[PDB]
RNA sequence: CUCGGAGCAGAACCCAACCUCCGAGCAGUACAUGCUAAGACUUCACCAGUCAAAGCGAACUACUAUACUCAAUUGAUCCAAU
RNA sequence: ACCA
């Protein structure tokens, strides 16, 4: 449960809840899964390393401009042309 | 006590004819590399220029016209001195670009001939499409 | 294919004028 | 040490490359301009012939090229 | 081939084969391609890449290379960090 | 294989286990003349050990 | 052996006796235009169209819409010609067009377009998006009543719905502002259906909104047969069509047996079939208006699933077929060493009996 | 050289459909051409051969010079080979209920 | 054999990576300087001709 | 005496002759003619030869491009030079 | 210079 978690700094718990919304279930649990090994040791080690990474990433707060992915370009254009059809109120 | 609202089929059927295309995962018709024009697109801009009129179309590779703008429309003709000069080509561009955004079409290919590509009338029609938001290159298909 | 009713559909050299120096 | 020594050499040589490239392109562009100039230079000499073809076509061009060089050297 | 040595009465290995081919424990033999270091300046990158592959031999060659080598060369080895270790056993192979 | 040897009583975990105990329990066969340098403990079976 | 052609062969109508006399396609564009006309004709040989073109039904698509308006072409053509003469009479317009500095007012073009070609452009666009295919099983209608729908975003902005543009579920959190031109005393019905959002049945829809017996254009006064529920496109399930349908009523109709409770948060009750709904009420109802947008998942859809619908948020993935490999051979002759990796299941070293 | 996959045959992506020295068969839908004029399948599915109108690329000078000299009304045809894709690109499957 | 127009020459990276590649040039032409992709530094850099490998 | 094209050998492929003909033992453009990898072709074996999606890097807005034009334009292993 |  990310909220109840106390070993994670409160600010980080807030930031994580945002950048990993899609890993939080209805009850508020952060769920991590690894299936890249036939050994449970090495799958759990990957699960814990993800938790250990989410925290490090949140606390760093990198502001570096990352290279734009291909799938993002399509959204940016699609997003740009949706605020172009946005009208205004007749009587402001 | 099964919740009825959570009765979800294992596979989702999306019948939107644009879903796979809007996801960039649909097949474009590759091939036809000894003939002109290519079919490797989802939508294309086709400009038909006649002796008296200018018509620009956006059609799917399947041949269905999605949106269209011609000087034969009274809505456009009533504001044009001439329906066959550069201004009409530039006007058809500005009109169709708006009808494209209102139809969700943001990307298409334009397949001009070498002379058509260099003409000022077409050079003005494309910049009217660019200014209107429509991008005249399509995103690449995602295979993986 | 020669045995097919569509044989020769790609014939075109008869439509051009013979220009053979 | 060997590793460091090589990495330093590459970073060293790679610090000069941006200037090396533009300098090289400038010399490519300069030579390219002389290719067109040479083409125009040759074309003029033939036009002076005024289609006076025949046997005295090969030596005619050579002597005029040398004559222009003499003025250029001076 | 030497089917019976004069000293030991044993069959001998043809050492030409050992210097050119790799035997995987499953019975496959791996070779380099002939001419992969010859006249690279006249070969296309597609051809050059084909020439750099490690490839398998056919059954006839495998049977031949098995006969030219003794049993020592077919034993399972457990070399540390063998680059080919995972290629020694077959997976999901039917008939 | 190590777990199996212990479960069948062929290797005694109450005492130190080295090469002599694995050979004597017939758990591994070592061939120094074939350039064996000993046993490598490999992970297969780690979940149930 | 020869088989005679099954019909006219190409280029047979060309008289090659007088070859030098015949005119030629001196141009590329001239040839191309004739070629594309030829590609469109029906042929007795096998064509790309046979194998790739959609197989439309032979019977014509039944029209179920309002009758076309009555217009006098004579009076229109006269007035239409008069107007152009006045434009061309002006010397300033000729100069801007000659100097390539003229422009058209897009607002006026749009305004007039709504009343002339709009309806027929909206029909082809709704046909490309497959709405008549799904909503009415192929029956078509021209939306001759311009329908304006806008979702209020913030306080000063509106988000129109048009025909196919994308509106987010957040923008469409709350019911849209709807307006249209209707005479006093007329009765209308407005529904919003998600064509693609259904989570259980592939052939069914969700009824997001239903307003019946609206008096004229006074939408607020219409009976709230089904309350408004924002679009909930599931995550990773792609883009969904959301279609507004404006129906013209011949008389006041009683929809008491099809009304949903307020609030309606049961997906089993919102299951809807527009073709079944209309077929039942076709005798006193006619499609008149059509607008629709596309909607994909956003964060606000989680709130709908968790709070309003009281369920878990379903997540989907686009799964591709597994790659093809030929049957593994005992001796893969000349294949590269990595041929074995194509038939391996695990990357971690195995050890067999040891 | 010649056809490797006749009408109706099932191909996997990459399958060489036909080899040729000159263009007897032209690439159609989902059929790529290699630099030796090799026709190969770009998708998985069924091989079709059809007769289509031939429109060259305007930059192909020799072919364009041909069509410009054709009598008005004369249309060139070539034999094309296609692959009708057998499977969809993918499916949407339920991966979670969170 | 006697006839010879082109020669094979080695082009060494000016990036100091030690990367080399071979190209043909006209024998009478001047020594080649080229902009070529160097995999070690993973970018296009200058290469200078150093040695004639052989005559073609 | 090796390699390509045409006929013989008319239409999937293959097909001999101290058979009939004509050619090749290169030039030219590049300098990503970089890497990598599904699936395939194949000169009746083998060796050798061939084509290629996707991917990574690049390039990039109107025939070109992750596989230049071109028909052949060619030589295994050992060994030698580095 | 010219081993294979």
């Amino acid at each position: 449960h990310l909220a109840t978690a106390e070993w994670i700094a409160e600010p980080v718990r807030q930031k994580i809840a945002i950048t990993h919304k899609n890993k939080i279930n209805r009850l508020g649990e952060l769920i991590l899964t690894s299936e890249s090994s036939r050994y449970q040791f090495r799958n759990l080690a990957d699960c814990l390393q993800k938790i250990r990474d989410m925290i490090t990433e949140a606390s760093q707060t990198p502001k570096e401009p990352t290279k734009e992915d291909v799938k993002l370009h399509r959204i940016r254009i699609e997003n740009m042309n949706r605020e172009r059809l946005r009208q205004k109120r007749i009587h402001s | 006590d099964p919740v009825e609202n959570e009765a979800v089929a294992p596979e989702f059927t999306n019948r939107n004819p644009r879903n796979l295309e809007l996801l960039s995962v649909a097949r474009k018709e590759r091939g036809w590399r000894t003939v002109f024009p290519s079919r490797e697109f989802w939508h294309r801009l086709r400009v038909i220029r006649t002796q008296h009129h200018v018509e620009a179309l956006v059609e799917h590779q399947n041949g269905k016209v999605v949106v269209s703008a011609s000087t034969r429309e009274w809505a456009i003709k009533k504001h044009l001195y001439s329906t066959r000069n550069v201004v009409a080509c530039e006007s058809i561009g500005r009109v169709l670009a708006q009808r494209c955004l209102e139809a969700g079409i943001n990307f298409m290919v334009y397949q001009p001939t070498p002379w058509e590509a260099a003409s000022d009338s077409m050079k003005r029609l494309q910049s009217a499409m660019t200014e209107g938001g429509v991008v005249l290159r399509e995103p690449q298909r995602i295979y993986e | 294919y020669k045995t097919k009713p569509t044989h020769g559909i790609g014939k075109y050299k008869h439509l051009i004028k013979a220009e053979e120096p | 040490q060997k590793r460091r020594e090589r990495e330093q050499h590459i970073a060293e040589c790679m610090a000069k490359m941006p200037q090396m490239i533009v300098n090289w392109q400038q010399q490519q562009r300069e030579n390219w301009e002389k290719a067109q100039a040479d083409k125009e230079r040759r074309a003029r000499l033939q036009a002076e012939a005024q289609e006076l073809l025949g046997y005295q076509v090969d030596p005619r061009s050579a002597r005029f090229q040398e004559l222009l060089q003499d003025l250029e050297k001076k | 081939l030497t089917y019976f040595s004069a000293r030991k009465g044993k069959r001998k290995t043809v050492k030409a084969v050992i210097d050119r081919f790799l035997r995987l424990h499953c019975g496959l033999w791996v070779r380099r391609k002939a001419g992969y270091k010859k006249k690279l300046w006249k070969k296309t990158p597609a051809r050059k890449k084909r020439l750099r592959e490690f490839v398998f031999c056919n059954k006839t060659q495998s049977k031949l290379l098995d006969k030219m080598t003794t049993s020592f060369w077919k034993r399972r080895n457990w070399y540390v960090d063998d680059p080919y270790q995972k290629y020694h056993d077959r997976t999901n192979l039917k008939v | 294989r190590l777990q199996y040897l212990i479960d069948l009583g062929r290797v005694d975990p109450s005492q130190p286990i080295d090469l002599t105990q694995l050979v004597n329990g017939r758990g591994v066969t070592i061939q120094p003349l074939k350039r064996d340098y000993g046993v490598q403990l490999v992970e297969e079976g780690a979940d149930t050990f | 052996r020869r088989t005679p052609p099954l019909g006219p062969m190409p280029n047979s109508d060309i008289d090659l006796s007088n070859l030098e006399r015949l005119e030629k396609y001196r141009s590329f564009d001239r040839y191309r235009r004739r070629a594309e006309q030829e590609a469109q004709a029906p042929h007795w040989w096998r064509t790309y169209r046979e194998y790739f073109g959609e197989k439309t039904d032979p019977k014509e698509k039944i029209d179920i819409g309002l009758p076309p308006p009555k217009v006098s072409r004579t009076q229109q053509l006269l007035e239409r010609k008069q107007a152009i003469q006045e434009l061309r009479a002006n010397v300033e317009e000729e100069r801007a067009a000659r100097l390539r500095t003229a422009s058209v007012p897009l607002d006026a073009v749009r305004a007039e377009w709504e009343r002339t070609c709009g309806p027929y452009h909206k029909q082809r666009l709704a046909e490309y998006y497959g709405l008549y295919r799904d909503l009415f099983h192929g029956a078509t209608f021209v939306p001759r009543v311009p329908l304006h729908v806008a979702y209020a975003v913030g306080e000063d902005d509106l988000m129109p719905v048009y025909c196919g543009n994308e509106v987010t579920p957040t923008e469409a959190a709350q019911a849209p502002e709807v307006t249209y031109e209707a005479e006093e005393g007329s009765l209308w019905t407005l529904l919003l259906t998600s064509l693609d959002g259904h989570l259980l049945e592939p052939d069914a829809e969700y009824l997001h909104w239903l307003l019946t017996n609206i008096p004229g254009n006074r939408v607020a006064e219409g009976q709230v047969t089904c309350p408004y529920l924002p679009p909930f496109p599931a995550r990773g399930s792609g883009i969904h069509r959301l279609a507004f349908l404006l129906f013209k009523q011949d008389q006041p109709i009683d929809f008491s047996e099809d009304a949903r409770p307020s609030p309606c948060y049961q997906l089993a009750q919102r299951t809807f079939r527009t073709f079944d709904f209309y077929k039942k009420h076709q005798e006193t109802m006619t499609p008149a208006g059509l607008s629709f947008f596309q909607c994909r998942w956003d964060d606000s859809v989680t709130y709908i699933f968790h709070q309003l619908l009281d369920m878990r948020e379903p997540v989907f993935e686009f799964v591709r077929p597994p790659p093809y490999h030929p049957k593994q051979k005992r001796f893969p002759h000349r294949q590269p060493l990595r041929y074995l990796d194509r038939y391996r299941d695990s990357h971690e070293p195995t050890y067999g009996i040891y | 050289q010649g056809i490797k996959k006749m009408e109706g045959h099932y191909v996997h992506a990459g399958n060489i459909i036909a080899t040729q020295r000159h263009f007897r068969w032209h690439p159609g839908a989902h059929v790529g051409v290699g630099k030796n004029k090799c026709l190969y399948a770009l998708e998985e599915g069924i091989v079709r051969y059809t007769k289509e109108v031939y429109v060259p690329h305007p930059r192909n000078t020799e072919a364009v010079d041909l069509i410009t000299r054709l009598p008005k009304g004369a249309v060139l045809y070539k034999t094309f080979v296609h692959v009708v894709p057998a499977k969809p690109e993918g499916t949407f499957k339920l991966v979670a209920m969170l | 054999k006697s006839k010879s127009k082109n020669i094979l020459v080695r082009m060494v990276s000016e990036a100091g990576t030690g990367f080399c590649f071979n190209t043909k040039r006209n024998r009478l032409r001047e020594k080649l300087t080229l902009l070529h992709y160097d995999p070690v530094v993973k970018q296009r850099v200058l290469f200078v001709e150093k040695k004639k490998i052989r005559s073609l």
